[PDB]
């Protein structure tokens, strides 16, 4: 039971973090030579996944035994509100990114001619607040129904009603959403950029976005279609062990797609390395 | 006819290298064997100069040794102010592709010009609040290059039409022409004494010209091939060159003759404004794989290499007074190195 | 270069008037502005100044919070509006120029000068000597002291030097004790140590007798002297 | 032709006029610029760092 | 904590005026799209730039076309070394190169043939290695009536095609396209220009649009 989880968990762990780590600094350099909205997006998508990272050891190490946190009762709200926050604001950073690029193709001109720096850095800043306060909103109620107690685990009666309609509610809007609005602009980019090209050009964008596809469908579709179940149903799932493991998965191949994802990356990597 | 001529040339030619072979007993590295080494330097670069979008040729500092004058690629000339990192002037450049840096002895005139066949001095203390242009040069059909300010009147450029010209600022007319050159002409730093200047080209061929004369009276050639970077060791008896290979080249004055060559197995990208120290001991080259090296300019060996730069370095030069160094590059960024 | 005010005359106490400098002649966006009154009978005193831009403004002690400023690049002119006008604000004002960079000459050029009457921690600099007879041909030197050392930590000092003849607008003579302004003869020089200051003229000639005033840049904020008069 | 002897006449004059110069023997002129750079070694920033306090930056 | 000695306050305020005037001309630079004009003799380059300027240095052109302010530059009045002063065009939008179809007969080694070389030169340049160019067929009208007097035989030895301009005009296109050897990185946009429908100021429109969406998709991650 525990050692599925902590096998994995170790290993994404460790495999990621000096991946973002390194990664941090290139972006640090791009945002330092020259400034992008995309950049400025991507650069938010980055530190929320070092936050997740460098919190994970917080609950990583606790050899879950029974599933109980052996910390006091006041520190498991902060790791749960933390990672469950990183994992649904990379739908919403997703959603903008998908966005910036779709009028980067469509209306190459407006992008040329009007820089959204401002804009991205408000949007971004909402974004962070939306996913923040959705967050909050479920573990507020949580912290009491009234080795002492358990979070994250089978509750009591009467904060699931509270829960579920609002629970499904957040799951629709950060998943359905994000899914419709980058599903949309990446047709429409690689509809557009069809018309009059080259050969290669289909491969590398369509090839691209379609791997991106099935990684965000295999990261976050077993999630949510058990959060969707489990009103259906009524009681929480116990499908919860594989479904925080692909959203780990998730925050560790970012960094394999970042590199080979840009030509300009992969030139900047392979000099800054001293 | 003109066998007979080319005959005669080719005579002169070998007595000339005989003459030139007869002296020569010793080098230069035999001698300075046996002198102390200058050691490992760790010269660092403490200032940010961050106002350029484009290349930068940015050195001819000036006598005052604080003020600096910057030309890049977006059609601007920036003064700077070294000590407190402030931007004195800001002028527009009528033709953006410029490659040219000059303050002036004086310090009241700035010297711009490129590939626009146009040479153009900036006056700076003006009545006005702002800096406009006193003269404008015309007359050659070549990229400028190297814009030396003999005085306040005298004006020495060389251009891509392997000729040198000298102008003066209040009257725009040709003075004293050098047509000795069979390639483009940069690498022109106006002597130690400034009575004298010497060239090079892009044939191989470094050649010295009367200011006065207006004749040439030496030429030089052990290089390989083009020409791009020249100083004129402040003593006054010699000077460096530099080319599109990875070495350098110290011709003496009065010897006429390559004194040694700086090289390593290890560099094999371009070389771009050699400039020398103060007092001789420190030879700073600016290469093309993103980063400068210091050479020891009496026995040999390296001394430092200066990496703080991202792009191919394209200028370089030093103070007066050899407080600090000046960096250019490429990245519009300007790198001020002083001592530890 | 040209500066010239209009906007004088006979005010009643607490009133609002404004003057006009209207330059003609340099680029008035990249040079600052300042304001200075001088008394019918007293010496010069310091009224507000307005960066380039309308960056930074300040107004003098007396004046604070009481006068406002305003410039406009396109028309190329500077307003003063002045309101609740008193009896100690009778004074004729002169806009001035000043540019601000490394060797840069502030207070060079002076206005024309407006007559406005109305009817009914700061470093001090004094001047030990306010009246000395002069001849043409030998050498005078004026003593400028002040009440705090104007020897920054960067190694120039602040000083300025302004001549007033009878009956034309102060000109800027030496700025910072140590070069002399453009225009201005070589006889003049400036020199002395910080709290301690001097001014030698040599080989004095005709045409020259006036007023000298002693300006501190140091803060703001800043105080003329008593002024020395020559005759 | 009648253009290329012009060419070729000036330059055996200009390698005549460099043909005459009274050069000195390489060993001498290395010395003397090793005279010269050891003589101003003191007074260079560049071999000699200067203290932090009178370092300008 | 030093209280920037006052007028030094200014300087650096007069600094950061400097820098946001610095900025706004670099802003309005950014949005201006480099052309830079080749050629090997004439090659139409003077009808290409008379006809599209309105529709001893550089002859500037600075014409708009449905709000996009171009910037096209000529080097072809310089005689000098090309490779001292070639980096300094390095990262321009797009280059256009001109050659003439009626260049296969004229000598002064053909005329094209001499021009295959400075394609070859300028589009496997270390420089221009990520810079489309867009390669002009001048000199179309009067292909038609010089093609059928002069066989194509005498340029290219091994051409055994139909004596057409449809099939000539395509196989020359495919010789310059053929020169590239860094298809994988850049393209070339081949157009063809007469004195009627003079849409050859909407095909530089649509070349700048396709490379101007490339350098976007870059910085927008994607390609
Ligand atoms: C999963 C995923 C992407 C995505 O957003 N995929 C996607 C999501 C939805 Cl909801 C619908 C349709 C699609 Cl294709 C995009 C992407 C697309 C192409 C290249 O990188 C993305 C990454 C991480 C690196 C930065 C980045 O840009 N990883």
């Amino acid at each position: 039971n525990h050692w599925l989880v902590f096998s994995v968990y170790l290993f994404t762990f460790l495999v990621g973090l000096p991946l973002n780590l390194l990664a941090l600094v290139i972006f640090v350099g791009k945002l330092r030579r020259r400034p992008v909205a995309v950049d400025v997006l991507l650069l938010n998508l980055t530190l929320s996944d070092l936050l997740l990272l460098l919190f994970l050891p917080f609950r990583m190490v606790e050899a879950a035994s029974g599933m109980h946190w052996p910390l006091p009762f006041i520190l498991c709200p902060l790791s749960g509100f933390l990672f469950f926050t990183t994992i649904y604001l990379t739908a919403l950073f997703l959603a903008a990114v998908s966005i910036e690029r779709f009028l980067s193709v469509a209306y190459p001109l407006w992008y040329k001619t009007r820089p959204r720096l401002g804009q991205a850095g408000l949007v971004s800043v909402a974004c962070w607040l939306l996913a923040s306060a959705h967050c909050s909103v479920v573990y507020v109620i949580e912290f009491s129904g009234d080795t002492n107690g358990t979070c994250y685990l089978e509750f009591r009666e009467d904060q699931l009603a509270i829960l579920l309609p609002v629970r499904l509610e957040m799951a629709v809007v950060l998943f359905g959403v994000p899914l419709l609005i980058t599903s949309y602009c990446y047709s429409r980019l690689v509809w557009i950029l069809g018309r009059g090209a080259s050969h290669r050009r289909r491969r590398r964008v369509a090839g691209l976005v379609a791997a991106t596809l099935l990684n965000f469908l295999v990261c976050f579709g077993p999630y949510n279609v058990s959060h969707v179940v489990g009103y259906i149903q009524g009681e929480s799932p116990v499908w919860r062990s594989y479904v925080l493991l692909l959203s780990t998965l998730n925050s560790c191949v970012d960094p394999l797609v970042y590199y080979f994802s840009s030509s300009g990356f992969q030139a900047d990597f392979h000099e800054l390395l001293r | 006819e003109l066998d007979q001529l080319r005959q005669e040339a080719e005579q002169l030619k070998n007595q000339i290298r005989d003459a030139r072979k007869a002296c020569a007993d010793a080098t230069l590295s035999q001698i300075t064997n046996n002198i102390d080494p200058v050691g490992r330097i760790q010269m660092r670069t403490r200032r940010t100069l961050r106002g350029h979008l484009a290349k930068i040729y940015a050195m001819h500092w000036g006598t005052d040794s604080r003020l600096l004058v910057s030309a890049s690629q977006d059609g601007k000339l920036i003064i700077w102010d070294s000590y407190t990192t402030n931007k004195v002037h800001a002028i527009p450049l009528r033709s953006s592709w410029v490659m040219t840096c000059a303050y002036a002895p004086s310090g009241n005139y700035v010297a711009c010009g490129g590939l626009d066949n146009i040479c153009s001095i900036y006056n700076l203390k003006t009545r006005e609040g702002n800096v406009r242009v006193s003269r404008e040069l015309a007359g050659h059909t070549g990229y400028l290059s190297c814009c030396r300010f003999l005085d306040d009147n005298q004006i020495v450029t060389s251009s891509g039409d392997t000729t040198c010209a000298l102008w003066d600022i209040e009257t725009g007319q040709q003075t004293t022409t050098f047509t000795g050159h069979t390639g483009d002409v940069m690498s022109l730093s106006l002597a130690p004494d400034t009575r004298l200047f010497v060239s090079g080209a892009c044939d191989a061929s470094a050649k010295l010209w009367d200011v006065r004369e207006g004749m040439c009276r030496q030429t030089f050639t052990g290089h390989e091939s083009d020409i791009n970077a020249i100083c004129f060791f402040p003593n006054g008896n010699a000077f460096a060159t530099g080319s599109d290979d990875a070495t350098c080249r110290l011709f003496d004055l009065r010897a006429d003759q390559e004194l040694m060559t700086y090289s390593h197995d290890n560099i094999i990208c371009g070389i771009t404004s050699v400039s020398f120290s103060k007092s001789g001991r420190l030879l700073l080259a600016g290469y093309d794989d993103f980063n400068c090296n210091v050479w020891d300019a009496l026995k040999a060996d390296r001394a430092g290499v200066l990496a703080g730069h991202d792009n191919r370095v394209s200028c370089l030069g030093v103070t007066d007074d050899g407080m600090a160094v000046a960096t250019g590059s490429w990245d519009s960024f300007l790198k001020i190195w002083n001592g530890s | 270069v040209q500066l010239v005010e209009s906007g004088g005359g006979l005010v009643q106490p607490g009133g609002s008037r404004k003057l006009s400098c209207s330059a003609s002649g340099f680029a008035f966006s990249s040079f600052g502005m300042h304001w200075v009154r001088q008394a019918p009978e007293k010496g010069l005193e310091w009224v507000a100044y307005i960066s380039s831009g309308s960056g930074t403004i300040y107004y003098a002690d007396t004046v604070k919070g009481r006068f406002t400023i305003s410039r406009d690049d396109p028309k190329n002119t500077l307003f003063l509006q002045m309101t609740s006008l008193r009896s100690e604000d009778t004074a004729m004002y002169y806009c001035v120029r000043s540019i601000y960079y490394y060797g840069s000459s502030p207070f060079d050029f002076w206005g024309q000068g407006t007559t406005l009457t109305v009817s009914s921690s700061d470093i001090v600099m004094t001047q030990a000597t306010s009246s000395v007879p002069v001849t043409p041909g030998e050498s005078v030197s004026i003593s400028c002291r002040s009440s705090k050392s104007l020897l920054h930590s960067n190694g120039n000092t602040y000083l300025y030097w302004f001549l007033q003849r009878p009956g034309q607008s102060p000109q800027l003579l030496i700025y910072r004790m140590s070069n002399l302004a453009s225009g201005v003869p070589d006889r003049f020089s400036g020199s002395g140590s910080g709290t301690a200051f001097t001014l030698t003229i040599s080989r004095l000639e005709a045409e020259d007798v006036g007023v000298y005033y002693c300006m501190q840049h140091l803060e703001y904020p800043l105080t003329f002297g008593a002024g020395t008069k020559l005759e | 032709n009648t253009a290329s002897i012009a060419q070729a006449r000036k330059l055996v004059e200009q390698l005549k006029m460099e043909a005459n110069i009274d050069r000195i023997k390489v060993s001498k002129a290395a010395a003397d610029l090793m005279a010269y750079c050891e003589a101003h070694a003191k007074e260079d920033p560049l071999l000699t760092p200067v203290p932090a306090s009178e370092n300008p930056f | 904590g030093c209280t920037l000695s006052a007028e030094d306050k200014a300087a650096v305020e007069r600094s950061k005026m400097i820098d946001r005037n610095l900025r706004e001309d670099g802003e309005k630079a950014a949005r201006e799209v480099k052309l830079l004009l080749l050629g090997a003799g004439e090659s139409g380059k003077s009808t290409i730039v008379k006809q599209m300027k309105i529709i001893t240095g550089i002859v500037e052109t600075h014409f708009t076309f449905k709000d996009l302010h171009f910037k096209m530059f000529d080097v072809g009045g310089q005689r000098s070394e090309r490779k001292k002063w070639i980096h300094c065009f390095e990262g321009v939008t797009a280059i256009i190169f001109c050659v003439a179809l009626s260049d296969y007969d004229l000598v002064l080694m053909n005329r094209m043939h001499e021009s295959m070389k400075l394609f070859d030169s300028i589009c496997n340049n270390k420089w221009f290695t990520d810079t489309s160019i867009i390669l002009f067929l001048n000199k179309k009208d009067l292909f038609e009536e010089k093609i059928k007097k002069s066989p194509l035989t005498i340029c290219y030895p091994e051409y055994a095609g139909s004596n057409t301009y449809e099939e000539a005009a395509a196989y020359i296109q495919c010789q310059f396209e053929d020169l590239n050897k860094r298809k994988d990185t850049k393209e070339i946009y081949t157009h063809f220009t007469c004195a009627t429908d003079t849409k050859n100021v909407q095909f530089v429109f649509d070349a700048v649009t396709d490379v101007i969406i490339k350098n976007n998709l870059k910085d927008c991650g994607l390609f």
